[PDB]
């Protein structure tokens, strides 16, 4: 095709390839809180469950 | 006094029987093999075409030349240099063509320096 049709396509192309890795940087981020409040909330559940193993009856 | 209408069916085709011509002749060539006054010929060509003061009568001529895209590619020398001399253009489009645009007219890219004035009024709304 023409140069300037090429030259276009790939400074697009290179412009969409940018803003996905920081989405994908954000991404993970956000990935690197979320598993920490997982862990954190984990004990909570532990004790709620030891709590109704005793009160079955 | 009359109104006359002209379409020439292809200018491209002109310019490369012009073409031809000036090579024969012996004539140096420009870019693409074209002659230098490629341009001078299609603009005394479409200079003609104008409307009349009521001074030499109301006579008007206008003209629809037709100019052939290679793939689509506009910046070839040919309908760069048609697309600098006439009042407008509309720009038709084989992707549109299929999409279902049966009549395939471009409206980004078509334009009208006369337009307004032509319209009627109720059309101008």
């Amino acid at each position: 095709a023409s140069l300037r049709d090429i030259k276009t396509r790939i400074n697009a192309t290179k412009k969409t390839s940018q803003i996905t890795k920081a989405m994908e940087m954000v991404s993970t981020s956000k990935l690197n809180r979320a598993e920490q409040n997982a862990k954190s909330f984990v004990p909570y559940m532990e004790k709620i469950q030891e709590v109704v193993a005793n009160v079955a009856l | 006094g009359k109104h006359v209408l002209v379409v020439y069916d292809d200018l491209s085709k002109q310019a490369a029987a012009y073409r031809e011509l000036s090579l024969l002749l012996r004539r140096p060539p420009g870019r693409e093999a074209y002659p230098g006054d490629i341009f001078y010929l299609h603009s005394r060509l479409l200079e003609r075409a104008a409307k009349l003061s009521d001074a030499k009568g109301g006579g008007s001529l206008t003209a629809l030349p037709f100019v052939e895209t290679q793939a689509g590619d506009i910046s070839a020398y040919i309908p760069t240099n048609v697309i600098s001399i006439t009042d407008g253009q509309i720009f038709l489009q084989s992707d549109l063509f299929f999409s279902g645009v049966r009549p395939a007219i471009n409206a980004g890219l078509s334009v009208s320096r006369v337009g307004g004035a032509a319209q009627i009024k109720a059309m101008k709304k």
